[PDB]
């Protein structure tokens, strides 16, 4: 009389494990990403690429699942919601390249958070062709947001597309900089950044995550086998 | 300008509630238990084991016949275990992916489950084909949902991260009353055994004693350093501790109206997640992220036999209605009960 | 002693046939005529030629290595041992280093009943700890439960083999069957191991190179490779070691069907080697992008490199000369002797001691007594 | 009880220095990692300053890094931001914050337009 | 931001005037709870074995 | 005969059991002087 009670709850365990396991085939195998921007960051253009407090968007590349989560409702109280995403694989960082500064003191509570270290963040450098065609009249330069501008100088390992102008290389490089200082100043070997240049037009965006993400499964199997 | 004289009277008020209260304080509850005799070392291990969640565990919560328990995790999934037969019940998907809070009902007929997606929903398991499906889903709240707490088969409390607490009500999907009173995110709550009078902590550190009746605040305790991140009565009713993210537990009295004795150790530095009774009283848990929970006694600090056995931060623990053990919830997707 | 008086029949008919044969002179000259010799056989040689010859195994304090030297006059002429005043040859190059070889073996055979000594009890606090420890589950470490299985049983046979057959005499002299299947059963655990080693170089070369986003690789294939196909090299040189060449115990290492076993497992170990330098290439510009120090770029590429040979079984490949000179042979010796008995405790050091993750577990779960 | 009280501002001629304190009660000054935010009018929040526990991190925000000038004073629990030659673009008032976690390297939600630990605005006027 | 103010001190206004009784009652109140119920605490005392279904 | 790395433990058992006499004392190498060829 007893007994039955037991292989009825015996038949409900397996049948819940094997639902267990097939989600599990899932998850292990779907790379979430954290989206996450600014006000008027511009950010809405990379969802475009391909109420509710969370949005969802499940785009394949490759036989690949990225799962990006944009953060849509929720108030700037940060602290307590953004310890869920301790377990992302990355944290996509969009900026509206003082809107800048703010940007880098987000990244920073990100980088050096206790839970979220562990966490390697995507960096897009958006609105690029109106930053660039705002340094080229001068009306509103970047040296009143930030006065080591003038000390700053071109990088030796620059690429600027041809035609660009030679100062949107001074200024996209030195954005880029700005993020690599915080970066690499709190990074013990867990976690990396990857910072881009991207346009209002490009739609290789997609193709950059893609690079990234790679990058970062790379790692973390080298971090386990203690190779790297 | 009428801000200043506002404030001004404001201010006024904070001194005379406190001149009257230290007025109110003879002796400390610390003299009067002089005489008590200590319990000793109570330290006892874990009796049993539950696996089966894939992601970070957030909440759980007992139920009233002291043998089902139900958790929630990041992946998506709600588990009701049999803290006897070890053996798992029932398996509820959700729609989202970022629950932070569950709860259960009196009666073990609902359960409840918030997250980021700012609606709480509510699982009916006693359903007529044998299955679980959602049976309301509450909209309405700015924030996070962080804490649910049901007070009977209709109406439930539930705390967001839009600095207000809702009195919703089932087969209406509307608020009832709104405790607008808290300047900060709201993380935990608990209800008194007399679904009459409940207290609410948030991030502004500061705990609210609410009235579901009239939807007011009836008092503020105050005495935290920290985001308050747990809360829990005493079994008479009459008391209630906390507890905050400072390493610091207290001991609050609702009608003394102030701090009684802080449950802090120069040795533990990491915050504190989930706390809670006996069924007499006459002890105290409270769990802390350094991967264990700390035992204490209610009458005078008592440090009792550390509940150490999770490997990744605790988030979430109860006591059975009985008191005959206790459950406690781990990051590492790992649910253990101890006796 | 008196079984190769049996070989000394079968191998002077030998030769006395191709003894028959002609191959005085390419040109008509003086030419020590062909001979026969109690120890071996003797060709012509011109007058003069100390032609040298593979020397037999009459005698057990004889070499195969070296060699037999037909010895003639220099002036043209044949040569009598001054002593005796008859025929004699450079024989003596044969038995000259088998007290010093005597003693390196021992040597040797210590080294290898300690390091397979040191081999078991230092995996089986490894295997424990993986076993009784369920937060390290995961597919690497489900290898490594498994190569760390083939180490102890491989140590341990060696062990069985080197205790009671080696010392044992009389036991060989009967050749008994029970004795050929623990060497059967030593060759299948070697080709078991030498694959593993593969096993874990084509999983760890899925997870850097190609297939990094690929989770929950099937086991199926590892499992096979490591356990199942093995078998086959092993009993494919079992079964052909009983119509060409047999022997007591089956214990020679003179036959060419050793390589059998032998030959694909070195094939296997030169794919190691193929992945170990794609992988440290891969590792090499990872650290390139980040624009690493040159000097802290090559200690991670070598440290890399240095905890992968024991894994997948470097050693092998990178050492497969036996120098012939004496003092090289030795040192030969010595130093792969220790890479290989000496081999499962360097693994289980590095990926069970040395592990972060293993180390954590074990302080948390000691810490709180 | 948690409140943060700050003093100083008023009328500043330009080029004029002026200081700010930040007096805190109700929890331990040193352990935690307080920080200055502005509200400029007709626009948002916008961090200035900040200072770790003992004083060793120490940053400014890149708009006026050189200028401006932190400190602070565990045993009297009492921190003084410094500011030299006030520019019209800092007419803002200066919010005293306070990071919730403590012992912690990160700081989330300095610059949020509801916050709990966080006091009163000190208005700062640079006009002629 | 006029209206929050208003309701801050009318909340406060309210919560002033109550009665509040002396911490040494409180206590008194808070050791009777205990010493009457310390029986059935099974948490305080190791209950013997084989008498809960944790064993 | 094998060279090889891999056949290197089997090379030394077989040293033992022919060259030594089963872990023990040998009988003096044979004669090679000029009185044995």
């Amino acid at each position: 009389d007893q007994r039955n009670e037991e292989k009825a709850q015996r038949e409900a365990n397996k049948k819940i494990e094997k639902q267990l396991q097939k989600d599990k085939q899932v998850y292990r195998a779907t790379h979430r990403l954290l989206l996450l921007g600014a006000g008027e960051s511009g950010k809405n253009t990379i969802v475009k690429q391909m109420t509710s407090g969370i949005f969802e968007t499940k785009f394949q590349v490759d036989k690949v699942n990225f799962h990006m989560f944009d953060v849509g409702a929720q108030r700037d109280e940060r602290r307590k919601w953004i310890q869920c995403f301790n377990d992302v694989t990355a944290i996509i960082f969009v900026v509206a390249s003082n809107r800048l500064q703010a940007a880098l003191k987000l990244f920073d509570s990100i980088w050096n958070n206790k839970w979220l270290r562990d966490t390697s963040v995507i960096l897009f450098l958006n609105k690029q062709d109106l930053l660039a065609e705002k340094v080229l009249a001068g009306k509103s330069k970047i040296e009143d947001y930030f006065p080591e501008f003038a000390r700053y100088t071109t990088p030796e390992d620059a690429t600027p597309e041809p035609g660009e102008d030679p100062r949107v290389t001074r200024a996209k490089y030195f954005i880029r900089d700005e993020f690599l200082r915080i970066s690499t100043a709190s990074g013990d070997g867990r976690h990396y950044c990857y910072p881009h240049f991207t346009c209002s037009v490009d739609t290789e965006n997609i193709r950059r995550v893609f690079n990234d993400c790679r990058d970062i499964i790379q790692r973390m199997h080298l971090r386990q086998y203690e190779l790297l | 300008s009428e801000l200043d004289q506002l404030r001004q009277e404001a201010e006024q008020l904070k001194n005379q509630i406190r001149d009257a209260r230290k007025a109110c304080a003879d002796a400390t509850l610390s003299q009067i238990t002089n005489n008590i005799d200590p319990v000793g070392r109570i330290q006892m291990r874990t009796r049993r084991t539950l696996r089966g969640h894939l992601a970070k565990i957030y909440a759980m919560h007992w139920g009233t016949d002291s043998r089902l328990l139900v958790s929630a995790s990041q992946d998506g999934k709600l588990i009701i275990w049999d803290s006897y037969t070890t053996n798992k019940v029932h398996a509820i998907p959700l729609r989202s992916s970022w629950v932070m809070t569950c709860a259960y009902a009196p009666s073990g007929n609902y359960v409840a489950c918030g997250g980021l997606d700012n609606i709480c929903s509510i699982y009916n398991l006693k359903t007529r084909e044998g299955n679980v499906r959602v049976s309301r889903e509450l909209a309405g709240h700015t924030g996070y949902l962080s804490c649910c707490r049901f007070l009977d088969d209709n109406q439930i409390v539930t705390s967001s991260g839009d600095t207000t607490c809702a009195l919703w009500d089932i087969e209406t999907g509307q608020q009832t009353t709104t405790f607008t009173g808290h300047t900060g995110d709201v993380m935990s709550l608990s209800l008194a055994p007399d679904t009459r009078l409940f207290v609410s902590g948030a991030c502004d550190a500061s705990a609210k004693l609410w009235d579901v009746r009239e939807g007011m605040c009836r008092q503020t305790f105050t005495g935290h350093e920290s985001d308050i991140n747990a809360i829990c009565f005493f079994p008479n009713g009459n008391a209630f501790a906390t507890g905050s993210d400072d390493a610091t537990c207290r001991l609050f009295d609702l009608r003394a109206d102030q701090e009684l004795m802080t449950y802090s150790h120069d040795n533990i530095i990491c915050g504190i997640t989930s706390v809670s009774f006996s069924k007499s009283g006459r002890l105290l848990l409270a769990g802390y992220d350094d991967f264990n929970c700390n035992v204490w006694d209610a009458l005078k600090a008592d440090r009792a036999g550390v509940l150490a056995g999770h490997d990744n931060r605790v988030s979430c623990l109860g006591v059975t209605d009985d008191g005959m053990a206790v459950a406690t919830g781990s990051w590492d997707s790992f649910l253990k009960i101890w006796n | 002693y008196v079984v190769g008086r049996k070989k000394m029949m079968d191998a002077q008919y030998k030769c006395y046939d191709r003894m028959q044969q002609l191959p005085a002179y390419q040109g008509e000259g003086p030419y020590c005529n062909r001979t026969w010799d109690g120890w071996l056989c003797w060709d012509d040689t011109p007058a003069g030629v100390l032609s040298y010859q593979f020397c037999p195994d009459y005698f057990p304090d004889f070499d195969p290595s070296e060699k037999v030297t037909k010895y003639c006059d220099e002036k043209g002429v044949w040569f009598k041992h001054p002593e005796n005043n008859r025929t004699w040859s450079n024989y003596t190059m044969c038995n000259a280093f088998t007290p010093e070889k005597l003693k390196n073996a021992y040597v040797l055979y210590y080294l290898a009943i300690v390091g397979h000594s040191l081999s078991i009890f230092t995996l089986v606090i490894s295997l424990g700890i993986f076993v009784f420890f369920r937060s390290l589950g995961c597919q690497r470490v489900t290898l490594h439960k498994n190569m760390f299985l083939t180490y102890i049983l491989n140590s341990m046979i060696i062990i069985i083999h080197l205790v009671e057959v080696v010392p044992n005499g009389e036991l060989v002299r009967r050749d008994p069957v029970s004795c050929k299947i623990l060497h059967f059963f030593h060759q299948y655990m070697m080709a078991c191991n030498y694959f593993w080693m593969l096993c874990e170089g084509i999983y760890l070369h899925t997870l850097i190179v190609v297939a990094v986003f690929t989770e929950k690789q099937r086991l199926r294939w590892y499992y096979l490779l490591g356990w199942g196909f093995p078998l086959v090299p092993t009993t494919i040189h079992a079964i052909t070691r009983a119509v060409y060449f047999n022997d007591n115990c089956w214990l020679s290492v003179e036959t060419h069907l050793l390589y059998i076993i032998h030959g694909p497992v070195m094939a296997a170990l030169v794919v190691n080697f193929f992945f170990l330098l794609n992988i440290v290439r891969v590792l090499v510009t990872k650290m390139r992008e980040t624009h690493e120090a040159e000097s802290h770029m090559y200690l991670k590429a070598v440290k890399a490199t240095m905890i992968l040979v024991p894994l997948l079984g470097i050693q092998f490949v990178v050492f497969p000369w036996r120098p012939s000179n004496k003092m090289l042979g030795k040192i030969y010796d010595y130093v792969m002797h220790s890479l290989i008995h000496f081999q499962g405790f360097f693994v289980a050091t590095i990926y069970c001691f040395c592990n972060n993750e293993v180390q954590t577990t074990v302080k948390r779960q000691w810490a709180q007594f | 009880q948690v409140q943060l009280q700050e003093s100083g501002g008023g009328l500043v001629q330009p080029g004029g220095s002026l200081r700010l304190s930040c007096a805190a009660s109700g929890f331990t000054f040193s352990n935690y990692k307080m920080n200055w935010v502005r509200q400029a009018p007709g626009k948002g929040l916008e961090w200035v300053s900040d200072i770790s526990q003992s004083g060793a991190s120490i940053s400014y925000t890149g708009s006026v890094k050189g200028r401006f000038t932190i400190s602070r004073d565990n045993a009297k629990n009492t921190l003084y931001l410094q500011m030299n030659s006030l520019k019209p673009e800092d007419t803002a008032v200066y919010y005293c914050a306070r990071c919730p976690a403590p012992f912690t390297r990160d700081c989330f939600d300095v610059t949020s337009t509801t916050y709990a630990y966080r006091g009163q605005g000190t208005q700062v006027t640079v006009s002629s | 931001s006029i209206a929050q103010a208003r309701k801050l001190v009318e909340q406060l206004k309210m919560e002033a005037n109550i009665d509040r009784i002396k911490v040494s009652k409180a206590a008194a109140d808070l050791m009777a709870y205990c010493e009457a119920h310390a029986k059935e605490d099974p948490l305080l005392t190791p209950v013997p074995a084989s008498e809960n279904p944790f064993r | 005969k094998c060279n090889t790395a891999t056949c290197a433990t089997q090379r030394l058992a077989n040293f033992l059991v022919r060259s030594s006499n089963n872990l023990g004392p040998v009988l003096p190498p044979t004669n090679v002087g000029s009185n044995t060829y």
